[PDB]
RNA sequence: GCUAAACCUAGCCCCAAACCCACUCCACCUUACUACCAGACAACCUUAGCCAAACCAUUUACCCAAAUAAAGUAUAGGCGAUAGAAAUUGAAACCUGGCGCAAUAGAUAUAGUACCGCAAGGGAAAGAUGAAAAAUUAUAACCAAGCAUAAUAUAGCAAGGACUAACCCCUAUACCUUCUGCAUAAUGAAUUAACUAGAAAUAACUUUGCAAGGAGAGCCAAAGCUAAGACCCCCGAAACCAGACGAGCUACCUAAGAACAGCUAAAAGAGCACACCCGUCUAUGUAGCAAAAUAGUGGGAAGAUUUAUAGGUAGAGGCGACAAACCUA
RNA sequence: CCUCCGCAUAAGCCUGCGUCAGAUUAAAACACUGAACUGACAAUUAACAGCCCAAUAUCUACAAUCAACCAACAAGUCAUUAUUACCCUCACUGUCAACCCAACACAGGCAUGCUCAUAAGGAAAGGUUAAAAAAAGUAAAAGGAACUCGGCAAAUCUUACCCCGCCUGUUUACCAAAAACAUCACCUCUAGCAUCACCAGUAUUAGAGGCACCGCCUGCCCAGUGACACAUGUUUAACGGCCGCGGUACCCUAACCGUGCAAAGGUAGCAUAAUCACUUGUUCCUUAAAUAGGGACCUGUAUGAAUGGCUCCACGAGGGUUCAGCUGUCUCUUACUUUUAACCAGUGAAAUUGACCUGCCCGUGAAGAGGCGGGCAUAACACAGCAAGACGAGAAGACCCUAUGGAGCUUUAAUUUAUUAAUGCAAACAGUAUACCAAACCUGCAUUAAAAAUUUCGGUUGGGGCGACCUCGGAGCAGAACCCAACCUCCGAGCAGUACAUGCUAAGACUUCACCAGUCAAAGCGAACCUCAAUUGAUCCA
């Protein structure tokens, strides 16, 4: 099939 | 789900009332009639069905008078206000009724038979042998229910003492009550079935989605049937 | 054969070693024959004769046995009328 | 709402199965309240009727674990309370009927302290036992004039 | 010596005891944080499932009545992996701690804060001088990974043997593993600091004590009984059920509105063509403007067209002009 | 210089480039000081849209489109009456902005009015040189598609032929936008009918299905399935199917006859086609050169008449070819501008890294060596371009195989009808002269069509399926005690011809490399005086 991941975004305290 | 009808009058009137369309969605909200969404918008007209009705403080036959013939869009047919005394129903047009016409809306059964015209109603037991009926009813006092649609119309055929075998459009044999009013002659706006439709635009209009696009394999009800005419329904109640 | 029980965390035995053996205190396991009622008219009485005979087990199976029972099939009964009461001690034994 | 395994044996499948008891819509006469009801009765119920020998011998009969419902609950307390009240059932002009009801029910007669508290709920209860110990609050002011004219009296007759 | 390293207290877990609480005035069931108007309908229901029996369809402690021996005994159980009582002697009221810890430990918590989605929900690091900061003083410095101080000097898994001196002379194919055989061009790795991975029964071995008896009721015994020591890992999937959430993007429907210059207008679900709906191809980028863009060549553009507002159809399903297409990347 | 923009309304957190001090530090991709700031000062005042309507009964069929001719069909967006009671009156929500949804100050998206370019608004360029490479723009001596599978950006403006689909349209949001799904025409089946969609409808109607107009037509079948009658039958435009051989004159393709089967032994049509391999078919044309394209043939043994067969009026971002004229795709590339390229000023990554003091050849190794042997090679350190290698970077490969790890689909693979309609029985009502009738609504048992509550899909297979096998014995491999395998080559066995002392106990051994199993036998009581080589079946339960 068309696989594919989203991304992951930190928390903004870093 | 607040589904409400729009079937929200409890008196007749005359003007025409306002209706929502449905598209298939009972009260819980799923589609359980495909085919019926999308339309031009139309106006719900309250049809008397019932033909023979007493007027307050009234009880003997009464007269009528054709107006004008119009277009109904919830049926094939079309309908025709018809005034008369100090109100004004609406009912079911006949073929070849015109504005000035008069018609007689009689109950008194007589003797003989009566040669009456293809406007005018009378009851059952007053109407010769192979007359093309129609708006037959089945109950005395009920409302005619049967053969309403657009050049529809029935034959009668034969009478024995109190009932009355009425030849429907289906070829099938049903009796009635001899004290049950219905109309002479046939219903207006024929050659329905020659009505070419040209384009999905037609239907788009009407309101009928497209059919289903899934090919479905035709199991054994998809043969003809050769079948036999099915017995005499009827609605006579005996002791 | 559950080590541990949810309710009193003892040993559990298998009941089948219970109704198909029979633990002697000397530590022998005294078994049957399979096959010793059932099709006996193409069997010679040789044959016969030998499968109902009380054959003892061996040394895994004698240690699987125990290791499947408890410390309460591994006592000393005293019955009344016990046929089998002189092979419980074992006698002349020389490593 | 049990489990029926297929053909009775434990070896198939185990499907569910719940039994329904049969209602037969009846009609009945109780003799202590003179008063027709409609009651959707079973078969069990009428012969248990049947063996204790009429209605109203059943409903009191049988104890609160018996009727498993709110409405025998009631009827008991309404004829309990019928039975310690004296109170006439009928009408005047004839007092032999009403004698001879409560002859027939006198192996009972539950004290009218005790009958009122027969078949009612946890809810039922409280809400009673707030509305008899409701009370609206007394003014201060006659309290205040009863505790000075006590003390002046008590000041006077020394 | 710059970067940066340690400085204990909010307290955190379980015991014994004790049963623990909920309006200062206003607002809180409609668009909660809204002072003020005419259909009163709203609960009373076998839980299921995973695993195990090397599959799995019977079965699988979890059921909320104090210990123990009986006893894992009779029993139930594709009589098998397992489950499991009862009858019976019996069950000494009252005392304020940690052979646990100190911010990567101990509750996630200074806190259910920021942040993500319309929504249920998920959810993380924090604070170090001092008696006198109303002592802004002069000091206390010294250790890891990264740097200058103080770059390179021919030759070679960075190493060893060595001489008066770094190289020059000789030898020598990184580390753990599935593998007979691995540095192989197979797997893992940039370092430092903190954390992380062998928990336990019947039967066995050794050493005290007593002894035909041992043992603080119950159990065993033709040299036995009691006690102690000794022992059996971690992390990583697709699947199923139960309780709640979504049609604001997209599929469909409903009620009230808006949009389409100009020319040819053959009467038209006509044509070209603005704005508008979708995107057949080229070129640019794939950590870009963008988790799907840029111009034309494109089809439609008086209707089977598009759109602002409000409502409904949801998983044992919704919808479907049928792509197993869509249901918040 | 642009304006493909701006101003308002609609939706949206509400204070988000006004002043003051700090501007030493902190966020501007660098600075001034300010659209990525700390504290204090206060903006917006309604007439704009809302915040709405006292009841009892009754009334409202001649559209809009300048609505006046005409003409319709999709049959349509706007109105009151009689009675009772009511003369207190201007309160409330916002009027700022450079602003919303996408993690952002993003070349993305947003509904209507206003002049469709103006009176709204902004700057492609930080500087230095003109490296190579790449992208976007103008044209070129001769050929104008001769390069490429294909007219693939590009400008001239372009005709005819074939297939497919009637057309418009829509579908795989994010690699296929199509011949794919739909559309009017046609055909089949079901239903005698009143309140919640179907339908406020009536057998010219409604629902369930197959192709999809107009022209020629749809020839056969209930042996098998289902459906309808329970009359043994009907149904196929319901699931599906319409032969083979021999005799057959000179040559294929046969006229005809015989034979066996069955519902008929391919009807019409069309084509070497979107059509199994033979197939680059005979042949004509388009080119000088043509498995490219069109025309007449079916041995098409596998096309075929609603799984519909073919021309035809119009059309298609669907799939292929060509004619008159032209485009640097090429022979053979070139002249310029921008992005970009090289240096200066700063913010400043991502993937990736065992350490490197890192050259080549021959040969070897886990089979492709810069680190191993022998040779060749060698002062050190940066900048500017290309890819030959370091089996280089991103995804525990989507292709092959294993898994008693899953999921989707379809059943004539397994437990069962748990929920309908039909049935038969039992209780529940009421009449009825030793007999019949069993109405409307509840309960339990068993059956028939739809759903379903669950599951698995054995093993070796010189990679897997197909080929072959699934237990045991013998002959050589294994030669003279014993054991030893192959998908190495051969015979077989699932029994038998005759008496039941083919009775009961009891020392000692072999043991198919373990166990479960099998076999011989001293002696006694009892009695007159056993053959063959494998020749077979345990637990539970009955
Ligand atoms: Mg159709
Ligand atoms: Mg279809
Ligand atoms: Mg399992
Ligand atoms: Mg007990
Ligand atoms: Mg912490
Ligand atoms: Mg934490
Ligand atoms: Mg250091
Ligand atoms: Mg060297
Ligand atoms: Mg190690
Ligand atoms: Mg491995
Ligand atoms: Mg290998
Ligand atoms: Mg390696
Ligand atoms: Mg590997
Ligand atoms: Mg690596
Ligand atoms: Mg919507
Ligand atoms: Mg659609
Ligand atoms: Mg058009
Ligand atoms: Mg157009
Ligand atoms: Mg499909
Ligand atoms: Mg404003
Ligand atoms: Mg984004
Ligand atoms: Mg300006
Ligand atoms: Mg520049
Ligand atoms: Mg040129
Ligand atoms: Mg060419
Ligand atoms: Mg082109
Ligand atoms: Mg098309
Ligand atoms: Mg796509
Ligand atoms: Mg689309
Ligand atoms: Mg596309
Ligand atoms: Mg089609
Ligand atoms: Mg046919
Ligand atoms: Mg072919
Ligand atoms: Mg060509
Ligand atoms: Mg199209
Ligand atoms: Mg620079
Ligand atoms: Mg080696
Ligand atoms: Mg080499
Ligand atoms: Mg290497
Ligand atoms: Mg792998
Ligand atoms: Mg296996
Ligand atoms: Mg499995
Ligand atoms: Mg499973
Ligand atoms: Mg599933
Ligand atoms: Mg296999
Ligand atoms: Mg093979
Ligand atoms: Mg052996
Ligand atoms: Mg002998």
């Amino acid at each position: 099939k068309k696989r594919f991941t989203p991304p992951i975004y930190q928390p903004k305290f870093k | 789900a607040n589904f409400v009808s729009w079937k929200s009058r409890t008196k007749y009137t005359i003007t025409p009332v306002k209706m929502r369309k449905s598209g298939g969605r009972d009260h819980t909200g799923r589609i359980r009639v495909h085919g019926i969404g999308g339309g031009h918008k139309q106006r719900y007209r309250m049809i008397d069905f019932l033909r023979f009705r007493p007027e307050e403080t009234k009880s003997g036959p009464f007269e009528e008078k054709v107006i004008q013939v119009r277009y109904d869009p919830c049926r094939s047919a079309d309908i025709a206000l018809v005034a008369g005394g100090s109100r004004k129903r609406w009912i079911i047009a006949t073929e070849n009724m015109q504005a000035g016409d008069t018609i007689l809306n009689s109950n008194h059964i007589g003797r003989m038979a009566v040669a009456a015209r293809e406007g005018d109603a009378h009851p059952l037991g007053a109407l010769p042998v192979g007359t093309l009926i129609n708006n037959v009813e089945s109950e005395p006092g009920r409302g005619a229910q049967y053969i309403r649609a657009a050049g529809t119309c029935g034959v009668l055929l034969r009478k024995v003492n109190g009932t009355a075998i009425i030849q429907l459009p289906s070829k099938r044999q049903m009796q009635v009550l001899e004290t049950c009013v219905a109309t002479v002659g046939r219903v207006s706006n024929v050659d329905h079935n020659k009505r070419v439709i040209g384009k999905a635009g037609r239907n788009r209009w009407l309101g009928k989605r497209p059919n289903s696009g899934r090919w479905h394999r035709k199991g054994g009800w998809a043969g003809r049937k050769i079948r036999p005419l099915p017995p005499m329904k009827s609605y006579v109640k005996l002791p | 054969l559950t080590y541990f029980s949810a309710r009193k965390g003892k040993r559990k035995t298998v009941k089948a070693v219970i109704d198909r053996f029979l633990r002697l205190h000397c530590g022998l396991w005294v078994r049957r024959k399979a096959g010793y009622k059932k099709k006996l008219w193409k069997k010679t009485p040789a044959r016969k004769k030998r499968l109902r005979e009380f054959v003892f087990c061996n040394k895994t199976q004698s240690k699987l046995l125990d290791k499947m029972t408890t410390s309460f099939w591994k006592r000393r009964n005293w019955y009344v009328d016990d046929p089998y009461q002189k092979y419980h001690d074992r006698t002349n034994l020389k490593v | 709402l049990g489990q029926i395994y297929a053909n009775n044996d434990k070896l198939s499948k185990r499907l569910k199965k719940v039994w329904k008891p049969q209602l037969f819509e009846r009609e009945f006469y109780s003799e202590i309240l003179d008063k027709k009801f409609t009651v959707t009765v079973t078969m069990r119920t009428l012969d248990l009727i049947d063996e204790a020998y009429g209605l109203d011998f059943y409903i009191l009969k049988a104890s609160g674990e018996d009727l498993c419902s709110k409405f025998g609950m009631d009827l008991k307390r309404g004829m309990l309370l019928r039975l310690a009240r004296q109170d006439p059932q009928l009408h005047p002009e004839d007092p032999e009927r009403r004698a001879a009801i409560y002859d027939k029910y006198k192996e009972f007669a539950i004290p009218e302290e005790e009958a009122e508290w027969v078949g009612l709920t946890l809810e039922e209860a409280i809400e009673k036992q707030r509305l008899l110990e409701e009370k609206d609050p007394v003014p201060l002011f006659k309290i205040y004039v009863a505790e000075l004219i006590q003390q002046l009296q008590q000041q006077a007759l020394s």
